RNA sequence: ACCAUGAUAAGGAUUAUAAAUUGAAAGUGUUAAUAUCAUAAUCAAAAUUUAUUAUUUAUAUUAAAUAUGUAUGUGUAGAUAAAAUAAGA
């Protein structure tokens, strides 16, 4: 279980320390429908990567 | 004292399980030929019956099974790159599967076999007892 | 006879090595006693060639000799793969 | 490994080319023999008499009581004519299997309970096996005492005549009947049937069953 | 003794009869021909086709 | 026997996976028949071990065809049914060899290797002249000289 | 089965040959008491290694 | 499918070989069963019989000229009676206790069988026996390795002891010459003994000819032999040999040297009873035994090792090798051979070629894989005409007549006794393929026939049974398609 | 043709006593001669010669040459005696080249004797008049040669 | 056919029956040659040249109702249709009948792997199956020997689209007497689920699995997760998760860049 | 050796009792549909062990292979003889270059 | 010496309608991340050799201990001749 705890947070630590980059008419409606469907499916995956970039994670 | 998984307990059979590598030579076959030469000419047949009783017990045909399970009851696709964890599993999995725990060899005395003779009177060492009468 | 010594003494009386030498004769439906054969080793000299890789080349040498003697022997020998050369090294 | 350098004639190694010409001449011969042919479940065995039929089985067809009667009128048909014919000395063994329990009771021909119901709490597959095995271990002296009170010895050679009836469709149904099957020298089972409830109406069922 | 052995040949997988040919894994790896490989093999032609061309 | 050192045990599935190298080597398998033929017993698990591995080596260079897809698991489960049957036969002969050569070694008064059990003579692991001065698994000190399993005169 | 339980007489790296169940702990419980009981540090030899200011 | 096994009944057992039959579930497809119809109180009488039966167990008086290149057997009770010493070097490799004790009756076997028939009454046939041996004392049998040399020598004791003739049988001469340890003779100065070989020789020779040695009166034997309390002084030659070998250690070491010397003195004086002396491997008795002489510093006596002018503990050295003529057993044999006053002993012996191979170079033999582990370390050439006083008999390998009879006995009677393929007959080829193949692998050499019979298990490139099962399965599927 | 081992096994990680695996320096290999170069524990000049591949191969080449020598000397049932040219038999009255000088010479092809002169071995009982003329008592008996034309047991008479 | 780091079956399926493949057959100028070029009578009849369905005419309709309304009826017969008629390839051949034999599979799924609603639904199926197994249609009940029937457990999928009732017999030789008749009860089991069982996530397809006591269960969920956490190497999964976070951050930055 | 007693009996059975002589495997017309011109070496080659096959004692082979390499340059080139072998003086010019066509 | 090098990973396609041959195997295209010190004013790191109480990793030496309770790695290596608990949503 410790190795499971290691395999979760160490990809976040090595992200921040080592490799983090520098900072600073209906047919068109069906295209918007499929893109919103793609982002609603992977919303929980994308929310973490924005929160690591915005430094908002409760350890 | 460096404890390891190579203890090879001497409980579940005449041979210890996870057995030691043994090697036969032709010198062993020449001594066995000379031993059975002397045992036949002395009339000693009780040692031959102990060999035939061990042969009748452990050389039966294993049952041809029906479909449904495989010999790896545990799935061996979990150990992909951990090579030393896979061989340590195979030592322990074959340690629990003792020869008393085969369950496919008809070993017990409840089985019947038309291949081998069961009582030592059926062997030709005593042929004048049942010659013609 | 293989290099001046009989086949039972070259391959150390091993049946699974000497039966490959018989394999050009039985597939051809031929008796081995009607033929005399001598095999010369031209590769790496060793004190004992008692192995299945050397007996593979002993099979191919007899099978190519059977084709050159009788040409119709090539029809069952090629179907059994005795005239086929594999390319495997170490 | 990758055997791509091996020829295609070496991979199956199809030998035995000598025999093929032997087989076709073996075939074209035998068809001609078929032309020489062309141009030119099971019932059980028979019983002959009743005197050795009494020895072949454990009963006899000819009754030795010699019942002398004159009933000229038509005979009275039974209510359940197409049924197993239960004689008086037959014990009904009821095996009720459940998920966590298996029960074994033995009743007489008249409905008298021979032995109390054995439970796993009192004394799966091996659960029902051991429960009905320890029930049949105790059922033999109680049967001998309950038959010896009237005059039936049942001492030597006589097997206890049994009718097995099962309930449940569970795993304990497997090990129970097998633990009767090894008792063939003691318990002779004649009618192996099952007693399974037909749900005629049902009073009510709990909420977790429905929703 | 070969005439009796051909009638008791274990053609099916039984107790001591094991396939082991890869027939369960690969399936039908050994070829078998019913024709004579010309000109290595010979079976004489049947008399029905001979009488057909002769007539 | 002149192999008297301490040894390492192997699982039986790693022995049979060698195949023609050591487990079904033909020079080794023919002298295992001469042990059973001397004692006057059937070589029945040994021959059916050899008949299987004769045909197993015949097609072992062939590549299996790609399994394109089956709705039911029938020929996949049948091919694994025969494959687990061939291992259980070779598991029996692997036990039949180790049983009989230890029974022969109890007769010819030949001492086995270290930590090896012979059922007639030494039920525990017989250890003789080990690098470790005590018993490796029984935790008892070894005497000098080694333990005599048999009588004296030949 | 065999090896499913751990008796306290046998060591953890070796495997017990007994098939009994009473008086034995599971290997999830054996891993707990090995993580629990192994809290101590071996005593550092003071006189074996001189101090860095002395060196 | 066609079993015919439940309908098979067992024939009545008359001898030991008939009782060696396995249950019918073993050899049902190995030895197939045929049915014959007799006319016995009805026109059909279905009698299911075996195609192969065991070769007949015959006493040597029943063996004839028509049985040349045929197979016969001996009983197991006849085996323990006529052979208490044992058999040759490789003869017992084909006779486990389940197998019958078979023997091939060759044409050279027939010549020796009629020879002992004339030895049994030698005084009237003396000019016949002198012309057969060309005036020599006996025959020496020489040939290549693995032929019928020791297999013929065990037949001669079977021929002679069944005709109640006293026989000196040395089952293998490598117990005497290449023995465990050598000891000097107690009563013979300058001579040596093989004590462990002598006690086994004096034991089994007494049990073998007990019917004749009890009638053997001691002529030249001293009656003041040393005898402990409770033992009787020997008055017979059977009692003399039981005085020698039956004793406690170490008193048995010097008792055999007295017994063997007085046995050879008693046999050399008997001019009335024929004594056949059969030795397996006379070429070992014709040259040096593998023992060497001890270094003289062992018997001289030393006070210390540092000042004694010796290096016996420092460097080994090879002393001259002891010949076989200095052994007390071979001294009595060579006394009867060279001295012409014994027209009574017939030395039908042979040689052995059991030496290790050496073909120009030699590495070290692998300890696991070594067929020559118990072989002899001699490497010496041998000529039986120049190195022996006997008549040389040259036997070769088998011809195809007796090789067919020997291979039929090996394959069929091995599966009949429950020692062959049995239920796995369908994986091995038929007899004509095995006769063609083993004759190639062995060259009809008799040891090679037995060796490649065991190496028939590991044949890889036999495709007879594969193509036969393909043809029968093809013939089956078209037969049911014809019925459809 | 010889089936003995000639080369030494190579160096790898430390082998254990397993199936088809023997330790690298064992008492079974080469008759126990590897005890000179073995290590019991699982001085620089006395440790590195045990691990050099050319050094351990040369010692087995010596030991195999010792085994080749003792089997060639155990084959010798003869000895070389310098006999002068006049008392020598007719097949040795020729010019004999030395070893590896000419083609392997046949003895006398005119009398149909095609065999090497260097492997010719003469019996001692033939040359008693040459080797021992000073004794005059015939210390060795004459060799009894069997009559090939006499009817014996091998000729069915 | 060259695979190209794919399974060849799925690669030929994507090259034959996908939408860019048939649009490349009609002619669109797709990226690079999504359809197979040279096929004779092995070409599917949907994408023949003389057939009456053309996707270039169908691209101007935004709805399936407009395609059903405005499009012409398809051409019934063609030359490829004549070749498939002569070959008998208008309908596929019937496979081996899977209705009454078995459902042979290697493992059995654990109750920890499926959903808790799946466990509750399978418990309700087990209750109503063991309750009313005598209340079957009487023309099948007259042949079922109920003395040997054992229903040991019911397994299901995570959304109960299929149910697998696992069964065996006391005597195995009676199994073939109970095998086909039990497969005549699938509609009866479905009607029993519709009637007796409320809160059913789907009306399931019923499948009978013969067990015999032999078929082995799979490992539970937490033990499998701990095995994949304990055995698998940390470096490869570490760099793969770091690269996944790189791709997610790059997608976040590309979403932030577009105004 | 002479041929075996089984061989000369089985040939004389077919030669005399069956009226069909056993011919060599080089005399068998194996090609069906073609008549072969039956070459002259079918049964005329005598089987003698001195000529074929080649089996020798190994120590003569050990003597042969060492004597053949040690007598390599033991050759007298300028002999009083016939043509291309015989001469009075022998000149050998060994040309050496980096490429084989050079 | 602050040049614009070069290495890593990822996806594509073409051909086999033959039972012959020792041998049915070979050629051609796109995106992400990392990285970029040669037109100038010097010199002996390990250019480079050798030695002393001392710093290591290896080299072999190298032992007791049943009163209870007990002790699992990544890697380093040699030639390379077994294979289906995971969803082509
Ligand atoms: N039963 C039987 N077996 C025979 C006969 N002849 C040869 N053999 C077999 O041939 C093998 C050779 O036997 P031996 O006579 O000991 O061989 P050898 O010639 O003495 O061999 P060396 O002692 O090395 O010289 C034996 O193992 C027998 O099995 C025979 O006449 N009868
Ligand atoms: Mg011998």
């Amino acid at each position: 279980l410790i190795r499971q705890c290691l395999r979760d947070i160490v990809p976040v630590i090595e992200y921040r320390n080592r490799e983090e980059p520098a900072r600073l008419k209906r047919s068109q409606a069906k295209l918007r429908f499929r893109i919103r469907q793609r982002l609603l499916k992977f919303q929980r995956q994308l929310a973490v990567a924005n929160a690591i970039a915005s430094r908002s994670v409760l350890y | 004292s460096k404890p390891s998984d190579n203890v090879a307990w001497y409980d579940k059979g005449p041979v210890e399980w996870l057995p030691r590598p043994v090697r036969l030579t032709y010198d062993h076959l020449d001594q066995l030929q000379q031993w059975t030469m002397r045992a036949t000419l002395d009339g000693r047949t009780e040692e031959f019956n102990r060999i035939r009783d061990l042969h009748r017990e452990w050389s039966q045909h294993p049952l041809m099974p029906v479909l449904g399970d495989v010999e790896p009851k545990f799935p061996l696709n979990l150990f992909k790159q951990n090579h030393r964890a896979k061989k340590r599993f195979l030592v322990r999995w074959h340690k629990a599967n003792t020869p008393a725990n085969w369950l496919w060899m008809p070993r017990g005395p409840t089985v019947v076999t038309p291949l081998h003779r069961t009582n030592p009177t059926q062997y030709p060492e005593n042929w004048k007892q049942m010659v013609q009468r | 006879t293989v290099m001046g010594k009989p086949l039972s003494l070259v391959l150390d009386n091993k049946a699974w090595l000497m039966e490959m030498v018989l394999m050009p004769f039985d597939e051809a439906n031929l008796d081995y006693r009607d033929f005399d054969a001598h095999i010369v080793s031209e590769g790496h000299a060793m004190p004992s060639i008692a192995n299945e890789i050397a007996a593979f080349a002993l099979r191919m040498a007899v099978a190519n000799a059977l084709v050159k003697l009788i040409p119709l022997t090539r029809i069952p020998l090629k179907k059994s793969g005795l005239l086929s050369v594999d390319r495997r090294r170490e | 490994d990758k055997y791509r350098r091996v020829p295609m004639l070496l991979k199956p190694q199809q030998g035995g080319q000598q025999y093929f010409n032997h087989f076709l001449i073996r075939s074209t011969n035998d068809r001609l023999t078929q032309q020489d042919v062309d141009n030119a479940a099971v019932p059980p065995p028979r019983v002959l008499g009743g005197d050795y039929f009494k020895t072949r089985f454990g009963y006899s067809l000819v009754k030795n009581s010699e019942m002398t009667q004159g009933p000229v009128d038509y005979s009275q048909l039974d209510m359940w004519g197409e049924m197993p014919r239960y004689t008086s000395d037959m014990v009904f063994l009821y095996l009720v299997s459940r998920r966590r329990n298996t029960y074994a009771v033995a009743y007489t021909y008249e409905g008298k309970r021979i032995l109390n119901t054995y439970t796993a709490g009192n004394r799966s597959t091996d659960n029902g096996h051991q429960v009905t095995s320890m029930y049949l271990n105790d059922l033999l002296p109680k049967l001998r005492e309950m038959r010896a009170s009237e005059g039936r010895p049942m001492g030597r050679g006589e097997k206890v005549e049994l009718v097995v009836r099962v309930m449940g469709f569970y795993n304990g149904r497997q090990g129970a009947v097998r633990a009767v099957q090894d008792r063939a020298n003691e318990f002779h089972v004649r009618y192996f049937e099952d007693i399974t409830p037909f749900p005629l109406n049902g009073p009510k069922m709990p909420r977790g069953v429905f929703k | 003794e070969e005439r009796i052995r051909e009638l008791m040949m274990p053609l099916e997988v039984g107790e001591n009869s094991f396939a082991a040919n890869g027939q369960a894994t690969h399936g039908n790896l050994f070829y078998f021909r019913e024709y004579p490989m010309y000109p290595g093999e010979y079976v004489p032609a049947e008399h029905n086709t001979l009488s057909s061309l002769r007539d | 026997n002149t192999f008297l050192t301490s040894s390492v045990a192997t699982p039986p599935i790693s022995v049979i996976r060698t195949g023609p190298k050591w487990w079904a080597h033909p020079e080794r398998m023919v002298r295992q028949k001469l042990m059973y033929f001397t004692l006057g017993v059937d070589q029945l698990p040994l021959r059916r071990t050899a008949v299987i591995q004769r045909d197993l080596q015949r097609f072992h260079m062939c590549k299996p065809p790609p399994r394109v897809g089956d709705s039911t698991g029938y020929k996949r489960s049948r091919a694994a049914q025969l494959n687990t049957w061939y291992r259980r036969i070779q598991y029996q002969e692997y036990h039949m060899q180790h049983l009989f050569t230890r029974h022969v070694w109890g007769l010819l008064r030949v001492y086995p290797g270290n930590t090896t059990k012979i059922q007639g003579k030494a039920d525990d692991g017989y250890v003789g002249y080990d690098s470790v001065p005590f018993h490796r698994y029984n935790r008892a000190p070894l005497p000098f000289p080694a333990r005599e399993l048999y009588e004296r005169r030949k | 089965l065999e090896g499913a339980m751990h008796k306290p007489g046998e060591s953890g790296l070796q495997a017990g040959s007994s098939t009994t169940i009473a008086g034995k702990e599971t290997w999830s419980q054996f891993s707990t008491k090995m993580r629990y009981g192994r809290r101590r540090i071996r005593v550092i030899d003071v006189a074996a290694k001189m101090s860095y200011e002395y060196q | 499918k066609k079993s015919l096994a439940a309908m098979y009944m067992r024939p009545p057992v008359t001898c030991y070989t008939d009782a060696c039959e396995a249950p019918v579930a073993m050899w049902d497809g190995a030895i197939p069963l045929k049915e014959t119809r007799k006319l016995k109180n009805g026109v059909p009488v279905r009698t299911v019989s075996r195609t192969y039966s065991h070769p007949p167990q015959l006493t040597p008086t029943q063996l004839s000229f028509n049985d040349i290149n045929s197979m016969y057997c001996v009983g197991n009770d006849e085996l323990i009676q006529f052979f208490p010493e044992g058999l040759g070097g490789r003869v017992f490799q084909t006779m486990p206790p389940g197998h019958p004790r078979g023997f091939l009756y060759r044409k050279e076997t027939h010549l020796l069988n009629l020879f002992v028939d004339k030895v049994q009454h030698w005084h009237t046939k003396r000019s016949v026996l002198s012309s057969l041996t060309n005036g020599r004392t006996g025959f020496i049998v020489d040939g290549p390795t693995g032929c019928g040399k020791s297999a013929l020598m065990c037949q001669v004791v079977h021929f002679a002891r069944s005709r109640n003739i006293v026989t000196l049988y040395v089952p293998d001469a490598k117990v005497w010459t290449h023995g465990e340890w050598c000891w000097p003779s107690t009563i013979l100065p300058g001579f040596f003994d093989a004590p462990d070989a002598a006690r086994s020789f004096l034991k089994y020779f007494a049990v073998a000819n007990r019917a004749t040695l009890t009638s053997w009166k001691l002529r030249c034997t001293p009656k003041d032999l040393p005898t402990e309390q409770g033992e009787r002084q020997p008055q017979n030659l059977y009692e003399l040999c039981e005085w020698g070998h039956r004793a406690v250690a170490p008193a048995s070491i010097d008792r055999q040297s007295v017994c063997v010397k007085f046995l050879m003195d008693e046999l050399s004086e008997e001019k009335k009873l024929p004594v056949v002396i059969v030795v397996d491997g006379w070429n070992l008795f014709s040259h040096e035994t593998h023992f060497r002489y001890p270094h003289p510093d062992f018997l001289r006596g030393l006070a210390s090792f540092n000042e004694s002018s010796t290096d016996i503990d420092l460097y080994p050295q090879e002393l001259p090798r002891i010949p076989a003529s200095r052994l007390s057993f071979v001294r009595g044999l060579n006394k009867m051979i060279l001295s012409g006053d014994d027209p009574n002993k017939f030395f039908i012996t042979c040689t052995t070629r059991d030496f290790k191979p050496f073909d120009g170079i030699s590495g070290f033999p692998n300890v696991e894989t070594d067929r020559f582990a118990n072989s002899l370390d001699e490497y010496a050439p041998y000529d039986p005409e120049k190195d022996s006083h006997f008549h040389p008999i040259q036997i070769g390998n088998f011809d195809e007549y007796e090789y067919r009879s020997f291979l039929r006995f090996l394959i069929n009677s091995g599966e009949l006794a429950g020692l062959g393929w049995g239920p796995l007959w369908h994986a091995s080829s038929d007899f004509e393929r095995k006769l063609y193949k083993i004759g190639f692998l062995s060259g009809r050499n008799p040891q090679g026939v037995v060796d490649h019979y065991h190496q028939e298990l590991v044949w890889r490139y036999d495709y007879q049974r594969t193509r036969q099962k393909q043809y029968l399965l093809k013939r089956r599927m078209e037969g049911m398609s014809r019925g459809a | 043709v010889s089936t003995g081992e000639f080369d030494h096994p190579p160096f790898q990680f430390r082998q254990r006593h397993t199936f088809n695996t023997t330790p690298l320096h064992d008492a079974n290999r080469f008759g126990g001669r590897t005890a000179y170069l073995r290590e019991i524990g699982p001085k620089k000049q006395g440790r590195r010669f045990k691990k050099d591949p050319r050094t351990v191969q040369f010692n087995v080449d010596v030991w195999c040459a010792q085994q080749t020598l003792r089997k060639r000397w155990k084959q010798r049932d003869w000895e070389v005696i310098e006999i002068p040219f006049r008392l020598v038999p007719r097949e040795q009255q020729r010019v004999i080249p030395e070893l590896y000088t000419d083609i392997p010479q046949m003895t006398d092809p005119a009398r149909n004797d095609f065999s090497n002169i260097r492997n010719k071995v003469y019996d001692r009982e033939e040359l008693q008049g040459v080797l021992f003329p000073a004794a005059g008592a015939m210390l060795y008996p004459p060799l009894q040669r069997v009559d090939k034309q006499a009817m014996t047991l091998d000729k069915y008479l | 056919i060259n695979s190209g780091d794919q399974s060849p079956y799925r690669y030929v399926e994507e090259r034959l029956y996908s939408k860019p493949s048939r649009l490349d057959r009609e002619g669109v100028k797709v990226n690079k040659t999504y359809a197979l070029q040279g096929l004779g009578d092995l070409e599917p009849l949907r994408y023949g040249a003389n057939f009456g369905i053309s996707e270039k005419d169908a691209l101007k309709y935004e709805t399936v109702a407009e395609k059903a309304k405005y499009m012409e009826p398809p051409i019934p017969y063609s030359s490829l249709a004549a070749r498939k008629l002569a070959a008998g390839a208008l309908w596929p051949a019937a496979p081996d009948p899977e209705g009454m034999i078995s459902k042979e599979v290697r493992l059995l799924r654990h109750e920890s792997s499926m959903s808790p609603s799946a466990r509750a639904f399978s418990e309700r199926v087990a209750y109503h199956l063991r309750r009313s197994l005598k209340a079957c249609p009487g023309h099948i009940a007259e042949h079922i020997d109920f003395t040997q029937l054992i229903i040991q457990e019911v397994l299901g999928s995570r959304r109960s689209k299929e149910i697998y009732i696992v069964w065996f017999t006391v005597d195995p030789g009676a199994r073939f007497e109970l095998e086909p008749r039990l497969h005549q009860l699938n509609h009866w089991v479905q009607q029993l689920i519709i009637k007796r069982v409320k809160r059913r996530p789907h009306i399931p397809r019923v499948t009978w699995i013969y067990d015999g006591g032999r078929l082995e269960r799979e490992l539970p969920r937490d033990v499998k997760q701990e095995l994949q956490s304990f055995v698998a190497d940390a470096a490869t999964t570490l760099e793969s998760r770091v690269k996944y976070l790189k791709e997610l951050d790059t997608m976040n930055q590309r979403m932030k860049d577009i105004p | 050796p002479p041929p075996t007693l089984e061989t000369i009996m089985d040939r004389a059975v077919r030669e005399h009792h069956q009226h069909a002589r056993i011919l060599s495997p080089l005399e068998v017309q194996r090609d069906v549909g073609r008549l072969e011109p039956i070459p002259s070496y079918a049964g005329k080659i005598n089987a003698d062990r001195s000529v074929f096959p080649f089996q020798w004692k190994t120590e003569d082979w050990y003597e042969y292979e060492v004597a053949k390499v040690r007598n390599r340059r033991f050759v007298f080139e300028n002999t009083e003889e016939d043509g291309i072998r015989g001469s009075e003086v022998t000149y050998k010019i060994v040309l050496e270059g980096f490429w084989d066509h050079h």
